[PDB]
């Protein structure tokens, strides 16, 4: 998910400009849910995942918001000591105590249904357990019962008029999520929110804890901690799942890094590039950090170092050569399946290769296969979410960039040899693998490019919908399932505010019993693919000019 | 008055609720949602419940197993328990708009009812404000706030400790999975704050 807020120092038009892409991965009928909320304190307008009560993505007439994942550590698990003498119990402050626990019945439709107990302890469920050393891991969240209230959080946040109304609320949203604040005086802000443990001295939060007592935490950190700006000095804010401020650690999975090569540096180049940005600019940064690659601005400079001396006629040579004529954009032909240029499979090639030589051979099996992965690994489907940079490849970064890394390589992934060796050999297998299957001519390979599928089976992989109701868009563009952008203060309209957003497929994912689809069902499906957006109306007037139906309802509690 | 909602779709269908006071806006809210996604929240409901397999059957045995033991619903009751009020109005009227439409969808089920409940072989029962709060809790809270791989780290580090020593083996751990690394882009620059805590990165807690 990617965020960048433009605050008044440097917008164009405006005072302010919000563009929110949230990445849920997409889904038929639409991940998120449109709609507008007015009375009872409420004047709100957007779209929300599963249409909570709480618009993750929307505006009030004064303020906006949005978020995108946080990322940050606010889970760790404790090893709890159990006793074969005392079935059910754990030690914890000397004595042992009991887990509580619980009785669930799968029912099963056409088979046998199946019970199985969940156990809990004072640091969380019970997650796994080893008989043999009598340990039973459990999962501490710092968000443990603060559910509902962040659930609340998000709704009341709608009715700020102001950054500390807003950052009020926002310190009652317990879950690790970043969120953004915008305004019709220009002023922006973020807040990585959420608890987060204070832990003890000498816990180190990548691994497990002793469950005894001794390394419970302390309580929970205070929201002055909380990473967060207010107006900050560079006039923007963007992100894009990367830190949200020097020296605070990131989600212990070993899969995810916040190092030197960061996708959030797309978005500040385009950002950079231009003095002020216009709406219309800032929202052409979608179109553009979506058809990115974004490992070759990372590994470009190590590929013309190491084939600087080559002759021309050497292919290792010819592949960089090509590559330094793109600037990593990626277009379709006309036939709608391949890339105008070959530089995302070269990439994907010689990174592969790259990481089986480096990183690969430095981990113990099975563990190696995690740092093997190049980034562009997909389904025909295309990809399930966004893409990034791998584990991997984020580590090789830090390896190439010798002494200006901050981190010690305790182990040289190059394993002596000289890193231009390992470059080129990776280039050599590279030039074998794309000549056999394309031929010798670069010029009119015609690399496949990855698609886009709106998925007819929920996230966890259910049905909510049937098969057919999948779509499918021939261009896969690494940006939000949804987009939104509020504008305050335009100088070019008296209103406020203006915002649109696109909800693809539609509104609607209603279709009657013979069939017939409604008529909101795929209303904002080209728009989608198009770079398109429809105005998110407000005021009773805006909504009243552009209404389609209305009911009325007379309902007592 | 007090009584009165009004529905207004926009040439997109967007629903745009007007209500004076808390539960009727979001009875407006649930009723919307129920006549545009019902398919979608059943499943959904399902998912972050686990109560899947029954109506889908085998496939989704180990699935639903696996949402169940990662959260205990007696704790979520309680916190909606402990709710004001005006909190509370919040999730009930939005599972009585639902259910307002539901109780529709089933009295007329030859023109009313989507399509792929016939589909699936099964018709939609009625919400609770529980249900309401899992659906956050399951594809918020589980999907993007429940990320830990500790277990599998500590795998790692003895490997990585098996292959070269001990104190190596923490060195290539930190290469691998640095705590901190200075040189990460932040969305907060530098001249504006930097987060004040010191981690160890050493596992000394097993030291
Ligand atoms: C790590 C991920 C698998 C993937 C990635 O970074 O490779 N990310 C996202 O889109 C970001 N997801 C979100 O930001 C989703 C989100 C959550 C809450 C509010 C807005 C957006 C992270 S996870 O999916
Ligand atoms: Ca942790």
């Amino acid at each position: 998910s990617n965020m960048w807020v433009i605050g008044k120092s440097k917008a164009q038009d405006a005072k302010a400009i919000m563009v929110n892409g949230p990445q849920f991965g997409w889904y038929a009928p639409a991940y998120t849910y449109g709609i507008g909320l007015h009375g009872a304190g409420y004047d709100v307008t957007g779209n929300t995942p599963f249409a909570y009560p709480g618009l993750v993505f929307g505006h009030n007439g004064v303020i906006s918001w949005g978020s995108t994942a946080g990322f940050g550590d606010d889970v760790d698990i404790f090893a709890e000591r159990l006793s074969a003498e005392k079935p059910g119990y754990y030690l914890h402050n000397g004595k042992w105590v009991k887990m509580l626990s619980r009785e669930e019945t799968i029912t099963v439709k056409n088979g046998q249904a199946e019970t199985f107990t969940v156990w809990r302890t004072v640091h969380g469920n019970i997650l796994q357990t080893d008989q043999t050393t009598q340990t039973a891991y459990a999962k501490s969240r710092a968000w443990d019962g603060k559910e509902v209230a962040s659930l609340l959080a998000w709704t009341h946040q709608m009715k700020a008029k102001n950054w500390q109304e807003w950052t009020q609320q926002a310190a009652k949203q317990a879950l690790t999520i970043n969120w953004y604040y915008a305004d019709v005086n220009g002023n922006i802000g973020y807040v990585h929110t959420g608890a987060y443990p204070d832990r003890q001295s000498g816990h180190d939060p990548r691994l497990p804890v002793p469950g005894t007592g001794k390394w419970d935490w302390k309580g929970l950190l205070p929201f002055e901690m909380n990473p967060k700006v207010y107006n900050p000095q560079s006039g923007y804010i963007a992100n894009w799942n990367n830190s949200p401020q020097k020296d605070y650690p990131a989600s212990d999975l070993f899969a995810f890094l916040w190092g030197g090569a960061d996708r959030v540096t797309e978005i500040d180049r385009l950002l950079e590039q231009k003095p002020r940005l216009t709406a219309d600019q800032a929202w052409d940064v979608i179109r553009q950090t979506s058809r990115q690659d974004l490992n070759l601005r990372l590994f470009l400079p190590t590929l013309q170092a190491a084939t600087s001396g080559l002759t021309q006629s050497d292919p290792r040579r010819q592949l960089v050569e090509t590559l330094t004529r793109w600037d990593g954009i990626n277009l379709l032909n006309d036939d709608g399946k391949t890339w105008q240029q070959p530089g995302s499979a070269i990439l994907n090639v010689w990174l592969t290769s790259m990481l089986k030589r480096t990183v690969v051979a430095a981990v113990p099996m099975p563990f190696d296969k995690w740092y093997s992965a190049s980034g562009y690994e997909t389904t025909q489907d295309g990809p399930t979410g966004s893409l990034n940079i791998s584990v991997g490849a984020k580590i090789l970064y830090e390896a190439v960039q010798g002494d200006k890394s901050p981190i010690p390589q305790a182990v040289d992934l190059f394993a002596g040899k000289p890193q231009q060796e390992v470059v080129l050999a990776a280039l050599e297998d590279t030039w074998e693998t794309l000549s056999k299957r394309y031929g010798n001519n670069v010029s009119n390979w015609k690399t496949p490019a990855m698609a886009l599928t709106f998925r007819a089976n929920n996230f966890f992989g259910v049905p909510q919908a049937a098969a057919e109701e999948t779509r499918h868009q021939a261009e896969y563009q690494n940006r939000g399932t949804e987009n939104d952008m509020i504008v305050f203060s335009p100088t070019t309209s008296d209103r406020p505010v203006l915002a649109w957003d696109v909800v693809a497929p539609g509104q609607s994912g209603f279709i009657a019993p013979d069939g017939t689809v409604d008529k909101h069902y795929e209303d904002q499906l080209k728009m989608y693919e198009n770079f398109g957006r429809k105005s998110l109306w407000l005021t009773k007037q805006d909504v009243e000019a552009h209404k389609e139906s209305q009911e009325v309802l007379h309902v007592q509690r | 008055s007090s009584s009165e909602i009004k529905i207004v779709r926009d040439e997109y269908g967007m629903p745009h609720i007007y209500a004076n006071d808390t539960w009727h806006l979001f009875y407006g809210y649930g009723y919307v949602v129920a006549q545009d996604r019902l398919f979608q929240m059943e499943m959904a409901r399902r998912s972050t419940q686990g109560t899947v397999a029954e109506v889908l059957g085998k496939d989704f045995v180990k699935f639903d197993k696996d949402i169940r033991r990662n959260y205990w619903p007696d704790a979520i009751r309680a916190q909606i328990a402990a709710l004001s009020p005006e909190d509370m109005s919040i999730l009930q009227g939005y599972a009585d708009g639902m259910n307002a439409w539901i109780d529709k969808v089933n009295t007329n089920p030859e023109t009313l009812l989507p399509k792929q409940f016939n589909t699936f072989g099964f018709t939609p029962k009625r919400w609770e404000p529980f249900d309401v709060a899992m659906i956050f809790v399951g594809t918020m809270a589980n999907r993007f706030s429940d990320s830990t791989s500790e277990i599998d780290n500590l795998a790692l580090l003895t490997a990585l400790k098996d292959k070269y020593g001990v104190s190596q083996g923490m060195a290539v751990f930190n290469q691998l999975k640095w705590l901190v690394n200075p040189s990460a882009p932040t969305t907060i620059a530098v001249q504006e704050s930097n987060y004040p805590l010191k981690f160890n990165q050493q596992n000394s807690q097993t030291a």
